[PDB]
C-alpha cells in the first residue's frame, strides 16, 4: 500500500531553514502529486503547497517566497525547505498526497532560541483506589513521554499536556491503583526526553 | 451519448468546473467541442499504443487503465471504460487532477490551438 | 483566499443520535469541497470528496450534500469513536484552504472529580524547589475551578494548570494544578490546600496537608 513518513529535526532556531523529508512506499510516487500541510495550535490547518512530477509547484502566498518543495524521483522521497523561520512556524507538519487518501504521521517542529534542558523527575506520594503521580519539571523542548511500570499499568492513567513557563516545560502524570497493591507492589514512572537523550525512573515511596 | 452545448454546460457547472483553478466554464465547453464534438463515446488510437477516451479525450499512457497500453500509469485510478459513460462525473474528476498540474489546460492540444486567447463566454451564450 | 466558515464550533452528542455539520464558503466553489476527520494524536482522514462522493472504507453513515457556497456533512447514528475535529476544505482555487473546524465531543452523565493533593519530594527540597501538586481526575462536564491556599489565604501567583482532552473509554475530563515555590518560602508556612469547585456540588472538594 501507499505509506508516508516525515523525518527531520523537531527543534529549529529562529532565522535558520526548516528542512523536512517525506518518504513514500510503492510505485505511485512519479504518477501522483505530493503535499505539505501544517496544524498550528488552536486546530488551524494551513495547506502549504504541492509538487507534481512535471516539476511544477504551487505554494501558499502566506509563506512569502520562504517555501521550496522538491522531488528526488530516484529515491521516492520529497522535501520541504522553509527559510528564515520564526516562533510563528511552530506547528505539526504533515505530508500527504494531493487527493487526501494517504497521510504521514505528523511531526511537531518547535522554533525557539531556548536551550535543550533535561527534566527533573519527582515522585508524588501522600475506599479501595489510591492515586499517585510523577511531576516532570524543567525541560525543553517537547516532547516527553511518560509510562508507569514500563507500560504494565495502562489503565487509569492521566498524563496531562505540558505547559511552557519562561522557556521551560512542566508536566504531571497521575496513576490510580488498588490500595492493597500499593505500597505492597512497586509503582515506578518512566520519563524519557529524546532531545537530551535522558532516561530516568522514579519509584514512588512514602 | 452526444451532449448539446447547453446540456454539457449545465452538467459541467453542476460538477464544479465553472471557475475551477481560474478556468471559466466556457474554456471547458470549448475544450469538449474540439476534442470530441460533445461525444462521450469518442476514442482515438495514438501511434504509441495508447488511446484517448471520452468527452475530454483523456489518454491511457498516464491517466487511466485500459489494460493494453505498454508502460502506462493510471494516475486517475480509474478504468478507461468509465470515461465512456454518459454521466461525466468521472471524466470531470480526472480532468480536475490533470488541470491541477502546472501545465493547466495545455494538457488538451485542441484547447491550446482553438480556445486559448478567444472569447470563451460565447460557448455558454443562452443556456 | 477563499474563507470557509464551519458552524457551530462545538457539538456535544449522546451516542445513537444524528448530527449535521455546516461549512459555508465566501464564494462559489461548485462541488469542490472535501471533508476530513481528525482525532487526537492522529492525521486527518478523508471522509467525503467533491461534496457528496463517498470514499472506500468510510462507514455509510457519513454523507455529504450541497453546492455553491453551502455544504453539509451528516453523521447518522453517531458512535463514541466519531469524537474529534471535523474540517472542510476547498480545492476550487489556489491556495487550498481549510475551515476553522467543528469539535464533536461525547455527552455522558455528570461526575465529580476525584481529588488528590501531594507535597514536595525530599529530592526537590534538596535542590532548592518546593512544588505542591493537585489532581482532579475523571469529571464531567469539563468546566472546573481550582483555588490554592497557604494557611487559609487564597493564592493567585505561582500556579500552573493543564487539562486532558476527553477520554476515549469513559468520556471524562481531568485537570492538573501545580503550585511551585522556593524551599525557604515553603518552610515559612504550615498548611497547603487544594480546593476544587465543579458543577456537581456548590461545596468545593477540599484536600489538605501540613508539614
Ligand atoms: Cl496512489
Ligand atoms: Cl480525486
Ligand atoms: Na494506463
Amino acid at each position: 500500500d501507499v505509506q508516508l513518513q516525515e523525518s527531520g529535526p523537531s527543534l529549529v532556531k529562529p532565522s535558520q531553514t526548516l528542512s523536512l523529508t517525506c518518504s513514500v512506499t510503492g510505485d505511485s510516487f512519479t504518477s501522483d502529486y505530493w503535499s505539505w500541510i501544517r496544524k498550528f495550535p488552536g486546530n488551524r490547518l494551513e495547506y502549504m503547497g504541492y509538487v507534481s512530477y512535471s516539476g511544477s509547484t504551487y505554494y501558499n502566498p502566506s509563506l512569502k517566497s520562504r517555501i521550496s518543495i522538491t522531488r528526488d524521483t530516484s529515491k521516492n522521497q520529497y522535501y520541504l525547505d522553509l527559510n528564515s523561520v520564526t516562533t510563528e512556524d511552530t506547528a505539526t507538519y504533515y505530508c500527504a498526497n494531493w487527493d487526501g487518501d494517504y497521510w504521514g504521521q505528523g511531526t511537531l517542529v518547535t522554533v525557539s532560541a531556548a536551550k535543550t534542558t533535561p527534566p527533573s523527575v519527582y515522585p508524588l506520594a501522600p475506599n479501595s483506589m489510591v492515586t499517585l503521580g510523577c511531576l516532570v519539571k524543567g525541560y525543553f523542548p517537547e516532547p516527553v513521554t511518560v509510562t508507569w511500570n514500563s507500560g504494565s499499568l495502562s489503565s487509569g492513567v492521566h498524563t496531562f499536556p505540558a505547559v511552557l513557563q519562561s522557556d521551560l516545560y512542566t508536566l504531571s502524570s497521575s496513576v490510580t491503583v488498588p490500595s492493597s497493591t500499593w505500597p505492597s507492589e512497586t509503582v515506578t514512572c518512566n520519563v524519557a526526553h529524546p532531545a537530551s537523550s535522558t532516561k530516568v525512573d522514579k519509584k514512588i515511596v512514602p | 451519448k452526444v451532449y448539446s452545448r447547453c446540456e454539457l454546460a449545465a452538467a459541467m457547472k453542476r460538477l464544479g468546473l465553472d471557475n475551477y483553478r481560474g478556468y471559466s466554464l466556457g474554456n471547458w465547453v470549448c475544450a469538449a467541442n474540439y476534442e470530441s464534438s460533445f461525444n462521450t463515446q469518442a476514442t482515438n488510437r495514438n501511434t504509441d499504443g495508447s488511446t484517448d477516451y471520452g468527452i475530454l479525450q483523456i489518454n491511457s499512457r498516464w491517466w487511466c487503465d485500459d489494460g493494453k497500453t505498454p508502460g502506462s500509469k493510471n494516475a486517475c485510478g480509474i478504468p478507461c471504460s468509465v470515461l465512456l459513460r454518459s454521466d461525466i462525473t468521472e471524466a470531470v474528476r480526472c480532468a480536475k487532477r490533470i488541470v491541477s498540474d502546472g501545465n493547466g489546460m495545455n494538457a488538451w492540444v485542441a484547447w491550446r490551438n482553438r480556445c486559448r486567447g478567444t472569447d470563451v463566454s460565447k460557448w455558454i451564450r443562452g443556456c | 483566499d477563499i474563507v470557509l466558515t464551519q458552524s457551530p464550533a462545538t457539538l456535544s452528542v449522546t451516542p445513537g443520535n444524528s448530527v449535521s455539520l455546516s461549512c459555508r464558503a465566501s464564494q462559489s466553489i461548485g462541488n469542490n469541497l472535501h471533508w476530513y476527520q481528525q482525532k487526537s494524536h492522529e492525521s486527518p482522514r478523508l471522509l467525503i470528496k467533491y461534496a457528496s462522493q463517498s470514499i472506500s472504507g468510510i462507514p455509510s453513515r457519513f454523507s455529504g450534500s450541497g453546492s455553491g457556497t453551502d455544504f453539509t456533512l451528516s453523521i447518522n447514528s453517531v458512535e463514541t469513536e466519531d469524537f474529534g475535529m471535523y474540517f472542510c476544505q476547498q480545492s476550487n482555487s489556489w491556495p487550498y484552504t481549510f475551515g476553522g473546524g467543528t469539535k464533536l465531543e461525547i455527552k455522558r452523565a455528570d461526575a465529580a472529580p476525584t481529588v488528590s493533593i501531594f507535597p514536595p519530594s525530599s529530592e526537590q527540597l534538596t535542590s532548592g524547589g518546593a512544588s505542591v501538586v493537585c489532581f482532579l481526575n475523571n469529571f464531567y462536564p469539563k468546566d472546573i475551578n481550582v483555588k490554592w491556599k497557604i494557611d487559609g489565604s487564597e493564592r493567585q501567583n505561582g500556579v500552573l494548570n493543564s487539562w486532558t482532552d476527553q477520554d476515549s473509554k469513559d468520556s471524562t475530563y481531568s485537570m492538573s494544578s501545580t503550585l511551585t515555590l522556593t524551599k525557604d518560602e515553603y518552610e515559612r508556612h504550615n498548611s497547603y490546600t487544594c480546593e476544587a469547585t465543579h458543577k456537581t456540588s456548590t461545596s468545593p472538594i477540599v484536600k489538605s496537608f501540613n508539614r
